[PDB]
């Protein structure tokens, strides 16, 4: 399973160009992808999600109208046209793919990145943590906080966790409150309740350490927040 | 006398009508989200509804008669007689289809199993539909004293509708259901037994169809353009009026309740 | 809407599966499905050698028409347990070898199988193609002996026609019922051509009789 | 199968020979106690009300 | 001799009745007397599964009372979410002849197998976007009627040739064979504590296994015709039986004896499918006669029926919490009974 994207590079403003992403390895045609933005500086932020079958498709506020995401099935690629290209769209774009049913784990895999360059409502999301310095073999809990109840009427709290080790595309932890995905240590445990919600690790190793992020799938459009860097 | 007569037969009408859209109403019931997987039953749902609006414009009509009025009642009279004219036309259309597909399901059984398109029902009942509505708001408009009673206007749509009526619908119903006995009788009644509900329901519809649905037809169309003397215009009215009161009301049980396959 | 975003992409993965399903279902809808049977050696293999462990099923196309043809013979079970699962086939191919007369007796077998099946409450309107193949080792034996070999019941000739007439006749009349399924009878050998015709028609009027139940008419 | 059949079923026989037998009086008042034990997390006996219910809407 | 060993068969045979009747101190309806019946209690449909589209021939629940299997005659296994009729999963399968579907306590697996002689483990839980074979079992030399699965790597499948078998899914051979049951064993129902399983055949013979001796303990007779539905009791301590002749039967395995009959003059088809209650207060039984009898397990009375299905009910299950009864029918409709 591995999603290699393609394009991007020094485009001058006002420009267009077309993101692309193969994905090989897995079931393409029965997943729902996303794409993500990351500023070189920043953290992560949401950009478009198609569904399975070419049927929902969702943007941003900040994207919509000269940003369009397509898929091709028997092709095994995914495409993402952009034009009038603006100084805040230079970033590192990642392919995220998912699928949704019941016990699903959303946003399971990411794509390696590509970069690009420019010349020159909504849920808040925000943790009040930054640059944690901690030792191996002690225990942490950062925690983040969300503007309303991510509580949904049929009980489940759609609050993912991320951690994004430096020099690698982030990969998903805890696909929503209190459920651990797969080939992650049982030491991650998420928690939390009401509006309130946090990460504990147990006895921390020495590779884990790198930025967190807490990402609401509530409503659209999804909503990332601040990372929480860890380091030695 | 004829008043009397005329009195017997409105009373008549009422009750077969009450009857007719009681059925019509129980056929739409019984075929809402389930008994479709067969090719013979979305022909049958318009057929009821088709009919079902037919009746109650009858039985409307006919209580608008019994409270007379001068002004107000005339157009809402006007506008529903219209509207069971174009329930009679689109109704005749789908005895129609309905008589040609059961004929082409034995004329080309490979075809109907396993070439049919599955929709083909559906967008042909939404062309008949399409069709009626445009010629009886064609009819309407032409013959109306509520938006235009141009007399000549008026005759000429008639004859167009009773020459498409009488040179398509009669023809096609008739020679479908010819074919389908002949067909029957000449490729299977010879070595099984003879199927003689086959041949007893196929001459019921004919029957019924020919002397009791096409009289309104021929007499709304022709009869009414050809100077009849008084005192004979309105007997023919209330004959072809009962007649297609009492085919519609019927149309149910000639068509799903013999043919109720899983509810048997 | 009082659903969550992931709730509404599971409910648009569902009506995709449903539409899969909805196409499958159409698709077999369009297929005939027929139960072969009969005794093993009994011409079987020539029979299916035409076109084309548990059920060994077979696929064969004539005329733009698809047939899924099932052998079932080696499931050597209680069949009244399993026989249900081939209610609402097309039809049943039963194979019978005429020459099998004298090799405890495998004709009567065969009948008391057909006898069995062709009476079945499953089974009581579905049409029976009823194929007796080894003719030629019929005419060979009939050479040899005639039928009243092992069968003292039969008084006629020992000519081939005659004899075969006879246990065509037999075995048409084990089925209580003619009045609700229709027996076919075909005459086959190693080398015919003309077999997947018959089978043909036979598919096609049970077709015209599905249809006129269909409609109501039957 | 000639011999060692027979012998084979009688040694089956004999092995629910020795199985040890209880009272049923016994065993039934066990079942009832079992029964009348477990009676309140029972919905499809007791129609729970719609709060609990997943299958109300 | 021969004439000795069918003599010797006999004596043990009445010796058995003997010793079986001699501790049948009381029959449970003399016993269940003075009590407050369960009452006329009727239930109603809450969802109807509808994605089907040939006969419904097994079901099975999830150990979270939500996810459901089932399998129908189309080709094709479906896993339900019944709390919002959702279709999670829909499996297609080499073969359309399948008689029974299992559903892994932990989730991770289905298995499916009928006239194809093979048992099939599907994979729900793969890396990438689908269901997987895992291994098929192949080893049976009849249709597979049942199967039930023990854990992730042991499943044990009933089979059209006389014999149940226990598998070992990663290798896919039988660990241990259960042989010694006339007639073709119909189904199977593993003890609550996965050691033990019974199993009915056409014999009208109901046989309790051990699973890792691989011995019959037990064998319990009484019906007339063949059995079809064979279901644990929750104590582990009984289990009930349908059969053709129209009579549910409550057997005990610590009395090895047959504890009551349910049945009723107005009932003659036969019995589909059974299963239990939650405290074991009713008995859900499949007929032939499209509808589903609910018998209170202590008296011999229905506690209702609850009927809805136009063709004849194949499969029941009943959740593990107890909050709700689906049932499967050859209309290849699904109904949550609540
Ligand atoms: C010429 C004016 C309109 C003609 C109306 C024709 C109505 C009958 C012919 C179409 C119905 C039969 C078509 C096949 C339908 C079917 O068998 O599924
Ligand atoms: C508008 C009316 C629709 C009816 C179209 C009839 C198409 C017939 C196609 C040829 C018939 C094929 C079916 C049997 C094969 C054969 O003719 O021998
Ligand atoms: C007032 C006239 C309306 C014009 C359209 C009439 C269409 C009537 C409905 C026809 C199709 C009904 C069901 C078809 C669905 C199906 O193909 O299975």
């Amino acid at each position: 399973v591995q999603l290699v994207e393609s394009g991007g590079g020094l485009v001058q403003p006002g420009g267009s160009r077309k993101l692309s992403c193969s994905a090989s390895g897995f079931a393409f045609s029965s997943f729902g992808m996303h794409w993500v933005r990351q500023a070189p500086e920043k953290g992560l932020e949401w950009v478009a999600y198609i569904s399975s079958g070419s049927g929902t498709i969702y943007y941003a506020d900040t994207v919509k109208g000269r940003f369009t995401i397509s898929r091709d099935d028997p092709k095994n690629t995914l495409f993402l046209q952009m034009t009038s290209l603006r100084s805040e769209d230079t970033a590192m774009y990642y392919c995220v793919r998912s699928i949704y049913y019941y016990g699903s784990s959303p946003f399971d895999f990411w794509g390696q990145g590509t970069t690009l360059t420019v010349s020159s409502s909504d849920i808040v999301m925000t943790q009040a943590t930054s640059s944690v310095p901690v030792t191996p073999g002690e225990s942490v809990s950062i925690s983040c906080r969300s503007s309303k109840s991510l509580l949904h009427s049929n009980g489940n709290t759609y609050l993912y966790w991320f951690l994004q080790r430096p020099g690698q595309s982030p990969q998903l932890l805890i696909y929503r409150m209190s459920n651990l995905a797969s080939g992650v240590p049982d030491r991650f445990s998420g928690s939390g309740s009401g509006t309130a919600f946090t990460l504990t690790i147990s006895r921390l190793e020495a590779e884990d350490v790198g930025v967190y992020y807490c990402m609401q799938h509530l409503e659209y459009p999804l909503t990332f927040g601040a990372g929480t860097k860890l380091e030695l | 006398t004829v008043h009397t007569a005329y009195l017997v037969l409105s009373s008549l009408a009422m009750f077969t009508c009450l009857c007719g859209m009681a059925g019509n109403s129980m056929v739409i019931w019984l075929l809402g989200f389930r008994m479709h997987r067969n090719p013979f039953c979305i022909y049958i749902l318009n057929l009821a509804a088709a009919d079902l609006l037919f009746l109650f414009s009858m039985a409307s009509t006919l209580s608008l008669e019994t409270q007379p009025l001068v002004n107000t009642t005339d157009k809402v009279h006007e506008l529903m007689k219209r509207l069971m004219y174009f329930a009679y036309t689109v109704g005749l259309s789908l005895l129609t289809a309905i008589s040609t597909q059961r004929c082409l399901s034995v004329l080309f059984p490979i075809w109907f199993k396993c070439h049919r398109p599955r929709h083909l029902s559906a967008w042909v009942c939404g062309l008949l539909w399409t069709l009626c509505l445009l010629m009886n708001g064609l009819t309407s408009s032409f013959c109306s004293k509520f938006l235009k009673f141009n007399e000549d206007r008026c005759f000429r749509v008639d004859m167009v509708q009773a020459a498409l009526i009488m040179g398509v619908l009669t023809p096609v119903m008739t020679l479908s259901s010819l074919t389908l006995f002949v067909w029957v009788r000449r490729s299977s009644q010879q070595w099984r037994r003879q199927p003689t509900r086959l041949f007893v329901v196929v001459l019921a519809s004919v029957l019924v169809f020919l002397i009791c649905s096409l009289p309104l037809s021929i007499y709304w169309f022709v009869l009414y353009w050809l100077s009849l003397p008084p005192e004979m215009q309105v007997l023919c009215f209330s004959l072809s009026r009962l007649s297609s009161s009492v085919s519609s009301s019927a149309n149910p049980v000639i068509y799903f309740l013999v043919g109720s396959r899983r509810s048997h | 809407c009082t659903l969550s975003a992931e709730d509404k992409a599971a409910v648009e993965r569902s009506k995709m599966i449903d539409r899969n399903l909805r196409e499958d279902g159409e698709k077999a809808a369009r297929e005939v499905k027929l139960l072969l049977l009969g005794a093993g050696e009994s011409g079987k293999s020539t029979i299916v050698k035409q076109m084309k462990t548990g059920i060994v099923e077979t696929h064969f196309t004539f005329k733009d028409l698809h047939f899924k043809m099932f052998d079932v013979g080696a499931q050597r079970s209680e069949r009244k347990k399993w026989i249900h699962c081939f209610e609402g086939v097309a039809a049943i191919i039963f194979c019978v070898a005429l020459s099998d007369y004298d090799l405890m007796n495998r004709m009567h077998e065969s009948m008391k199988l057909f006898d069995s099946i062709c009476n079945n409450k499953w089974f009581t309107d579905t049409s029976i193609i009823l194929f007796l193949n080894k003719k030629d080792l019929f005419e060979e034996k009939i050479k040899k002996s005639p039928l009243t070999i092992c069968y003292q019941e039969y008084a006629g000739s020992n000519t081939y026609e005659e004899a075969a007439a006879y246990i065509q006749c037999q075995f048409e009349d084990l089925n209580k019922r003619k009045d609700t399924k229709e027996i076919y009878t075909h005459f086959t050998c190693s080398t015919d051509t003309k077999n997947v015709q018959f089978v043909f028609d036979a598919v096609t009027d049970v077709i015209i009789k599905n249809n006129l139940k269909d409609c109501g008419l039957f | 199968a000639s011999i060692a059949q027979a012998r084979k079923l009688v040694e089956q026989l004999k092995m629910e020979a020795n199985i040890d037998r209880i009272k049923v009086s016994k065993a039934a008042a066990d079942l009832m106690a079992y029964c009348e034990a477990h009676a309140k997390e029972d919905p499809l006996l007791t129609p729970v009300p719609a709060s609990e219910n997943p299958f109300r809407e | 001799e021969l004439d000795q060993l069918r003599q010797e068969a006999e004596q043990l045979k009445n010796q058995i009745r003997d010793a079986r009747k001699a501790c049948a101190d009381a029959t449970l309806s003399q016993i269940t007397n003075n009590i407050d019946p369960v009452g006329r209690i009727q239930m109603r449909t809450r969802r109807t599964l509808r994605g089907h589209l040939a006969k419904i021939y097994a079901m099975h629940w999830g150990t979270d009372s939500r996810l459901l299997v089932s399998a129908s005659q189309d080709g094709k296994l479906i896993i339900w979410d019944s709390y919002t009729t959702n279709k999670v999963h829909a499996i297609p399968l080499r073969s359309s002849w399948v008689m029974t579907c299992a559903y892994a306590p932990s989730g991770n697996y289905v298995a499916c197998g009928g006239l194809d002689n093979i048992c099939s483990i599907y994979n729900l839980k793969t890396r990438e976007g689908n269901v997987r074979v895992s291994r098929e079992l192949a080893g049976h030399t009849g249709y597979l009627s049942c199967c039930r699965f023990l854990d992730d790597n042991q499943i044990v499948t009933s089979s059209g040739d006389t014999t149940c078998a226990l598998w070992d899914i990663e290798t896919g051979q039988q660990t241990t064979t259960f042989t010694g049951h006339t007639g073709d064993v119909m189904s199977l129902s593993l003890a609550p504590d996965t050691r033990l399983f019974v199993s009915g055949a056409c014999d009208a013979s109901a046989k309790l296994w051990d699973v890792r001796e691989g011995m019959c303990r037990q064998t319990f007779t009484g019906h007339e015709s063949d059995i079809n539905a064979i279901c644990f009791f929750p104590n582990g301590n009984a289990f009930a039986t349908g059969s053709d002749d129209a009579t549910c039967r409550l057997f005990d395995l610590r009395a090895d004896q047959e504890l009551m009959t349910y049945s009723h003059d107005n009932i003659i088809c036969g019995i589909t499918s059974v299963s239990f209650s939650k405290s074991g207060r009713l008995l859900l039984a499949g007929y032939d006669d499209f509808n589903c009898n609910v018998w209170d397990a202590l008296k011999a009375d229905r506690a209702g029926v609850l009927a809805g299905h136009d063709n004849r009910v194949s499969c029941l299950g009943v959740t593990d919490d107890g909050m709700a009864v689906a049932t499967g029918s050859w209309d290849s409709f699904l109904k949550i009974w609540n």
